[PDB]
DNA sequence: CCCCGGGGCCCCCCCGGC
DNA sequence: TTTTTTCGGGGGGGCCCCGGGG
């Protein structure tokens, strides 16, 4: 327990973060640097990419000397995490050339300590450098409204087309039960600023995505409170959900023209 | 007494590749692989009681060592090996990260692989190709035709051969020295003859003879162990006079407790492998034996039916 | 990090460029031509044809024997022309439910990895469905779903399999381009084997490659594994040791129905010299290669050979008669085996009675071609006609006193004279009489057709019915439909 | 389940200890020595019906253990499902787990293993081999062709021969002493002859004989009682039938056969078997005679097994015997 | 209805007793005396033994003239026992030389009477005294905590190892995905005495047990609030749940270590 | 009071010798 | 150069619904 010693202030945070993107990807690469933890994972469909950053601020006590890449299977990680207690201290331990990681569930009210070990998987997947992209349109709206709209449109069509233009956001779902369109516009309310809808558009754009991927993306909306949608000409939409220290970003690729 | 002692077949199981007798070329090659590394995917085929599982285990142990616990996944017929097992557990083991010495890899030992469904074997194809840099596969089977050709193309074939008398004698003498057993050369000859090249059977018969009567001689060896009944059936079917064949069937098979079904099946097999007799005569004898077998399978099983079968065989061979 | 000395020779000395693949050059070029012009076909909506007729098929179906370079060729073509590969293998669940929730949602989606990696097709998808034949599912395996994808895919879908001629893959009959990869010849593989020999520091004379290749039935992977294993202790591969190596590593593939029938009906394996090389055990095992089709093939192909194993004074007719007698005995044994008692222990005997013995009497040289069993289709036809006769009989049970056999043998000849002859002799005016007669026995129009389909010999009604004037038949049908008719069985 | 006196003689006289098993001296001595020194291997008792395999293994288990062997052994038979799931789960847990009551090794008795499927036998291989340190397997069989070669190679084979005459006489004497019965020497000889090495047949026939007697206290079981209860032919009857068939005309032979059969309702199959046994001793000068006799009598036996016309069958027996012996001139 | 007449406080009690071990053993044998009912059942694998010792004080009335043995099938008994309401009174009736046991359900408020007779099975049982070995170690812990520990460690692997040492309890489980360990120490409390871990140790011990049997030994946690585990080296391990009147004991044989 | 995990049947698909 | 019958066992996919948690 020398190289990597990290301690969550609350164990529930790690469980929620993992559950946020548990159904999106199968295997993950947690690269623990000296500055925090960064993870990149591509689903089996090879169409949705997931980035995750956790900073030192969220961590009560973090000590990592050398950078270590840990390949993990999210199913086993979820199994071990479920074996812990929500009102508990979770500690991640990694040692020299870790073939496995140690998850330590430790509490102060009682003296019960549970030390689980998870075997790491040799993940052969190069880190896809996520070059900064200046998306044409930026839409930020409360997670509740995004979830409501997408869930309502889920029963309509398997593919949803999103068009962004002047103070206007259209979500159209044309499936086997008909065609349904939802139109939203920006608004600023001092009573509920957190629910305010903000749109920043330079050139209107239109892109069609898959309903299932959007549903799986929103499934993790409980972690954050708003959405950070960014849309460009031919680039995946950046569904960014910001957490305490760091973020969780989805890069849902678009449908063919 | 409620505390048993380990049988010699287990107490004297070879723990090194140099202690395995027989198949000198294959054993030497496995020793060279163990000393060098880069173990290839292999399928070891042969008859029972020759040392396939022993060789596989010795190779894995000598190759890994302290990493044997975490670098070996042994699955056998006693363990579920369905499509889900292949697609989840084996895949996880192959993908699992383990830091091994410079020239060692993880090992998956699928013992008795001939009892695996075609679907599981098909699902076992790509896992061996996309993870060959970390894990290697060793199969041990009795029938090599039960493994699908795509998998056979991915592994090195090691067809172990029947053990000879010299190898069995050598191992039996070594065990006798290590246990201080009083024996007669005739006893060892009888043990080898009744073992039919199966080292397990030879060792078991020797242990039983020593523990029952002491001195290992022809008389004591044959008192417990009976001569192989296939040879008796061959002798009965190759007799000149019907009287001699009937006498052999009577005093050597019927009154010894051998069932009619066993006798007819053994006769069918022996006639199938009776190279001395011409193919046509063998086919007619097989027809008669099949008629007798069909009669017996319907509940009419009696010495009279076997006598009639022998009479018809003699008429055919006249 | 992986030291090359610890890598398998198959992956170490593996093809790296599409040209490095030996043999089957035409197949590789055909695949490249098909996949390169895929976008052009998309622009044409896959309606126009091409020079090689590859512009209509939306998917590729690479196939061939094992260990020849099918998956390697597919991957090399996908990587060379420029595409992103989404490969699915037997280790992944390819059921209908997973397919709908899996690859289906990616057939018409962009490549996130393709864009974030950096060619117009570099960001496009190439779905390779390897080991199609290995999918164990008849109703829940989603093979028809794979065919649907091939029909409705927005990206090049390449399917790879080892054996095309199987019922399971009948859905892919004509919805895909059938590219054939064959066993590579020794001429091309000699260069690779010599290169590996020079690299790995062991001797391999030029005369040994052809024999080694014949040992493995042209499986380059198997030959490389052979070389790697034999080089462990013996560094010399010369003519002095070819026999032992080839005998120890001889490949044993199960012959297929036609090959089994051809081998079994040969007079060289039954000779006093050939019987030693091919023993009775070999013949009995050959029977078990396909124990459901071998007896039928033997029974179908035992009358089309010139024998060479006839005894002095015996003629062909006597030999075929003896073979037929033993075939009948084997049929009786088969009936015994597949019964309530489940007597499978008799299977070896059946092999001798139905396949080996009858062939041993008419063995020789084929006087034609090995024809497929005709009894299966005849049995299907018999079942169809029997069901039709049962329906007709139970439609007329209230006006007749007989069984179905009696109806077929006795009543139908008279019913024809009361139902069809009036049209031939009278014409349209007889429509009323035929309608009446069919009404007296609760007979439907479909029943009329089925009855007319039973007659054989000089009573065949196909040409006679086809010759009737169209007006009479049209009036008959219209009058029957315009009239109300009784019902025999009131299915509630 | 009132007492042991309300049980069939086959079960009322089941050997309790290993000293009550007769006719298997070699196997009994070997297994007793193994239990003494503690060198019990994996055993395979192969033998015909009613030779003392199940009784021997039960006595061995009771000798190793006490009277609580029922809870310390895993005995599975054809009446219980023994599929691959059973081998994988129940047998594996029993072999890999310690004894609840005692602190000794464990015994698994797979009686009637010949009825097990090939998959279960294949799965049993490594289960037997791996837990050999604390577990031993015993397999009881009547037919060996149903046992996989691997299982046969993994077990030490002991063959239960058909019970000789001497052991049968000793056990009959024991039963007579216990039941207070008297058996004539010729009745004993007939009983052993009809036993065919099976003690269950002897016990059942002896019980039937005791039932036949008016007062079993003073009356003696003569051969007449044996033949009456078993309804079997009398040796004099078989000899007379053979003599009439071989030395008289067709009418005389037919009349003699019909009269002998109608005297006590003798079955044709029993007469054929007895005549075959008698002719076995005959020294024929021509092989063709014996060949024809055996073939035709086997055909007649097969025909009788399916029923048919009995008078025609008897006439066929007479004609076949006459035709076969016509070649002795 | 002469020998045995035993009416329960409520049918729910006997229901709960039966459900505690109906998934472990198939055939049971009760031996009802004038002191109560005692049953011993052995699993088919011969690895788990269940012992129930219901007491006289658990019945409104209990009359038993002579000791009477009843062999029964748990599937059938549970099926019949599921044919009653949760507000009714269940009485067991047994007669001379019983051939069947009668289960009578009565509801005075609704004046409802229901009858059910189950044929008994001839089981020549040899009820074996549970000889109380001088167990090397004993401990008492809340049943919910034990259930949580076993259910968490079952997922990781199919075996659970219990190590008892100087004020320390270690539940370890090594599997395929990974390993897990839970360490608990004797904790004494006075604010909520219901929950506490007590340990009385003489020699240290270490025993491995199958996960499948432990997962069924914990279904009796609904029968009590605390569980007592007694462990001895290479000896059967006792898991006891104390009922209102009697107790339910599971004897589990430790697995071989070779 | 409503959702999710995971035991238990139900249905179908394929082998069967040495 | 193509394509069938029956019990019993085993495997593998599909729901169904009780129980338990929130
Ligand atoms: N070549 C051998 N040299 C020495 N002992 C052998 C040899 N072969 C078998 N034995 C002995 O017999 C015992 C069993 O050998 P096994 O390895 O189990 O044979 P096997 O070929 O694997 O059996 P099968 O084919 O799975 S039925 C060993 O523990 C050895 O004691
Ligand atoms: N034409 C070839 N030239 C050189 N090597 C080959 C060739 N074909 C196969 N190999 C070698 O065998 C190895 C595996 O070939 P594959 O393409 O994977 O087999 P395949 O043709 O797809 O048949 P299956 O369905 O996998 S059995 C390659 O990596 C090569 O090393
Ligand atoms: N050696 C024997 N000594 C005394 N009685 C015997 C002997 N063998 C069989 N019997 C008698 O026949 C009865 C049956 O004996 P078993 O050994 O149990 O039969 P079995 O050998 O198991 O039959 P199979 O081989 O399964 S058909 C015993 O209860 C005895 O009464
Ligand atoms: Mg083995
Ligand atoms: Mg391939
Ligand atoms: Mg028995």
């Amino acid at each position: 327990a020398s190289m990597l010693e990290a301690k969550f202030e609350e164990a529930s945070l790690f469980k929620r973060i993992i559950d946020g993107f548990k159904d999106c990807v199968q295997l993950v690469n947690f690269q623990c640097k000296e500055d925090g933890i960064i993870a990149q994972a591509v689903d089996d469909s090879r169409v949705l990419l997931v980035s995750l950053e956790i900073g030192v601020e969220a961590f009560q006590e973090y000590r990592c000397d050398h950078p270590v890449t840990l390949g993990m299977d999210l199913t086993s990680l979820s199994k071990i995490l479920r074996c812990g207690n929500n009102t508990d201290t979770l500690t991640l331990i990694a040692d020299n050339t870790p073939d496995s990681i140690i998850l330590l569930f430790e509490d102060t009210k009682k003296d019960r300590i549970a030390e689980y070990s998870l075997k790491l998987m040799d993940i052969d997947a190069d880190f896809l450098k996520i070059e900064e992209l200046q998306y044409d349109s930026t839409l930020s709206l409360p997670s509740s409204e995004f979830s409501k709209i997408v869930r309502d449109l889920s029963q309509l069509s398997d593919s949803i087309n999103i068009m962004i233009t002047k103070e206007t956001i259209k979500f159209v779902a044309d499936g086997d039960i008909g065609s349904g369109s939802v139109i939203i516009k920006p608004f600023v309310d001092m009573e509920h600023p957190e629910t305010s809808i903000k749109l920043e558009m330079d050139q209107p754009v239109d892109l069609t995505f898959g309903a299932k991927y959007l549903l799986d993306i929103i499934k993790g909306s409980s972690l954050s409170d708003r959405v950070g949608i960014r849309l460009s000409s031919e680039a995946p939409a950046l569904f960014q959900f910001d957490l305490k220290s760091g973020f969780l970003q989805f890069f849902l690729a678009p449908k063919f023209n | 007494t409620l505390s048993l002692q380990l049988p010699w077949v287990e107490k004297y199981r070879p723990q090194v590749l140099s202690d395995i007798v027989g198949n000198k070329e294959t054993i030497d090659r496995l020793q060279q692989i163990a000393k060098d590394g880069n173990m290839p995917h292999m399928i070891i085929s042969g008859m029972p009681g020759i040392g396939k599982t022993t060789s596989v285990h010795c190779l894995a142990h000598e190759l890994l060592g302290r990493s044997y616990a975490d670098g070996v996944l042994e699955l056998n017929a006693s363990d579920d090996r369905g499509i889900d097992v292949v697609r989840n557990q084996i895949k996880h083991f192959a993908q699992k990260k383990l830091h091994l010495p410079p020239g060692k890899h993880k090992i998956v030992i699928l013992d008795e692989a001939d009892s695996m469904t075609a679907g599981a074997q098909q699902a076992l194809r790509r896992t061996m190709e996309l993870y060959s840099n970390s894990t290697r596969f060793a199969f041990a089977c009795n029938q090599s035709n039960k493994i699908i050709e795509p998998l056979q193309s991915r592994c090195a074939i090691l067809r172990y051969s029947k053990l000879s008398d010299e190898d069995v004698l050598k191992r039996l003498l070594q065990i006798i020295k290590l246990e201080d057993v009083k024996y007669t050369n005739d006893g060892l000859e009888a043990i080898i003859f009744t073992a039919e090249g199966d080292m397990r059977q030879a060792i078991n018969n020797l242990q039983s003879t020593v523990a029952g009567h002491g001195l290992v001689n022809a008389d004591n060896v044959f008192k417990i162990v009976d001569s192989p009944h296939p040879l008796i059936v061959k002798k009965m079917l190759l007799a000149s006079n019907l009287e001699d064949s009937i006498q052999i069937l009577r005093t050597d098979l019927w009154k010894k407790g051998y069932s009619s079904i066993d006798i007819v099946t053994t006769s069918f097999r022996v006639t199938k492998n009776l190279a001395q007799v011409k193919e046509s005569v063998r086919l007619e004898m097989i027809k008669e034996i099949g008629l007798t077998h069909m009669r017996i399978l319907e509940g009419v099983g009696t010495y009279l039916q076997l006598a009639s079968m022998l009479a018809k065989i003699h008429k055919l061979n006249n | 990090v992986v030291r090359e000395e610890d890598k398998l020779w198959t992956v170490k000395y593996a093809p790296t460029n599409l040209q490095q693949v030996c043999g089957n050059k035409g197949s590789v070029m055909k695949l490249k031509n098909w996949l390169a012009n895929w976008e052009n076909s998309k622009k044409n909506s896959f309606k126009h044809a091409g020079k090689d007729g590859s512009g209509v098929f939306r998917a590729a179906m690479l196939y061939g024997p094992p260990g020849i370079g099918k998956t390697t060729a597919a991957h090399l073509v996908a990587q060379e022309l420029g595409y992103d590969i989404l490969e699915q293998n037997a280790s992944d669940v390819r059921s209908k439910t997973l397919l709908n929730a899996g690859v289906k949602n990616a057939l018409d989606n962009m490549s996130v990895v393709g864009y974030f990696k950096h060619n117009l097709n570099g960001k496009h998808f190439v779905i390779i469905m390897d080991e199609v034949d290995g999918m164990s599912g008849g109703d829940r395996g989603g093979v028809g779903q794979l065919a649907q994808f091939c029909r409705k895919t927005s990206t090049p879908l390449i399917l790879i399999c080892n054996e095309r001629n199987l019922p399971k893959m009948r859905p892919f009959d004509r919805v895909c381009l059938d590219i054939q990869f064959r066993r590579p010849d020794a001429n091309s593989i000699k260069s690779r084997l010599m290169t590996i020999a020079i690299r790995e520091k062991f001797k391999l004379d030029p005369n040994v490659i052809d024999r080694l290749i014949q040992t493995t039935r042209g499986d380059i992977r198997q030959v490389i594994n052979l070389l790697s294993t034999i080089s462990t202790t013996t560094k010399t591969i010369n003519h002095e040791n070819i026999n032992e190596i080839s005998k120890a590593w001889e490949k044993n593939i199960a012959l297929k129905p036609f090959d089994i029938a051809h081998k079994m009906l040969d007079g060289q394996i039954y000779s006093d010299i050939g019987s030693r090389n091919f023993t009775l055990n070999d013949k009995i095992a050959l029977y078990f290669d396909d124990f459901d089709f071998t007896p039928l093939m033997i029974q179908e192909n035992y009358l089309s050979t010139r024998p060479s194993v006839l005894k002095p004074g015996q003629s062909h007719l006597e030999a075929v008669a003896e073979a037929a007698n033993c075939i009948s005995l084997g049929d009786i044994v088969e009936k015994k085996i597949r019964s309530s008692e489940q007597l499978w222990s008799l299977l070896p005997l059946h092999a001798v009675l139905s396949s080996v013995y009858p062939a041993s009497k008419v063995a020789g040289h084929m006087a034609g071609r090995i024809n497929f069993t005709a009894w299966l289709g005849q049995n299907s036809k018999s079942a169809k006609y029997y069901r039709l006769l049962q329906e007709i009989h139970y439609h007329t049970r209230l006006g007749t006193s007989t069984d179905k056999i009696g109806l077929r043998l006795d009543y139908l000849p008279t019913f024809r004279k009361r139902l069809l002859d009036p049209f031939l002799k009278q014409g349209a005016d007889a429509i009323s009489s035929v309608i009446e007669v069919m009404d007296d026995y609760y007979l439907t129009k479909e029943d009329w057709d089925s009855i007319m389909e039973f007659f054989v010999g000089p009573d065949v009604t196909t040409a006679i019915i086809k010759k009737i004037p169209a007006t009479v038949k049209s009036g008959f049908t219209r009058k029957y439909n315009s009239m109300t008719h009784p019902v025999a069985i009131y299915r509630t | 389940k009132r007492s042991k006196e309300n049980l069939p003689w086959v079960e009322k006289y089941r050997p309790e200890t290993l000293d009550e098993v007769y006719g298997q001296n070699e196997v009994i001595t070997t297994v007793r020595k193994f239990v003494d020194e503690g060198k019990l291997p994996h055993l395979l008792f192969y033998g015909p019906p009613g030779t003392g395999k199940t009784s021997t293994i039960v006595a061995l288990a009771r000798e190793i253990y006490g009277k609580n062997y029922s809870n310390m052994v895993l005995e599975l038979n054809a009446s219980d499902d023994r599929g691959i799931d059973v081998v994988r789960n129940q047998i594996k847990d029993f072999a890999s787990t310690r004894q609840i009551f005692s602190k000794g090794f464990k015994l698994i008795i797979l009686d009637e293993a010949d009825a097990m499927t090939n998959a279960a036998q294949n799965a049993l291989r490594r289960v037997i081999e791996r837990y050999t340190k604390n577990t031993r397997f015993c397999v009881l069989a009547n037919y060996a062709h149903k046992l996989t070669p691997a299982l046969l190679s993994r077990c030490t084979r002991f063959r239960f021969q058909p019970l000789p005459q001497e052991a049968i006489e000793r056990r009959i004497a024991n039963v007579l002493v216990h039941e207070k019965l008297k058996l004539s020497p010729n009745a004993e000889k007939a009983l052993i002859e009809l036993s065919n090495g099976d003690m269950r047949r002897v016990l059942n026939v002896l019980q039937s004989c005791k039932a036949t007697l008016d007062n079993p206290d003073e009356d003696e079981i003569s051969d007449d009682v044996i033949y009456e209860c078993c309804g079997a032919p009398r040796p004099s009857d078989l000899k007379a039938v053979l003599k009439s068939i071989l030395e008289d005309d067709w009418g005389t032979a037919h009349y003699t056969l019909n009269k002998v059969r109608s005297a006590k309702g003798l079955a044709l199959i029993d007469l054929i078997e007895g005549i075959v046994k008698i002719l076995e001793d005959y020294e024929l000068q021509n092989e063709e005679t014996r060949v024809h006799l055996l073939t035709k009598l086997a055909d007649i036996e097969y025909s009788i097994s399916k029923g048919g016309n009995d008078q025609i069958q008897g006439s066929a027996v007479i004609g076949a015997i006459k035709a076969s012996f016509e070649n002795e001139t």
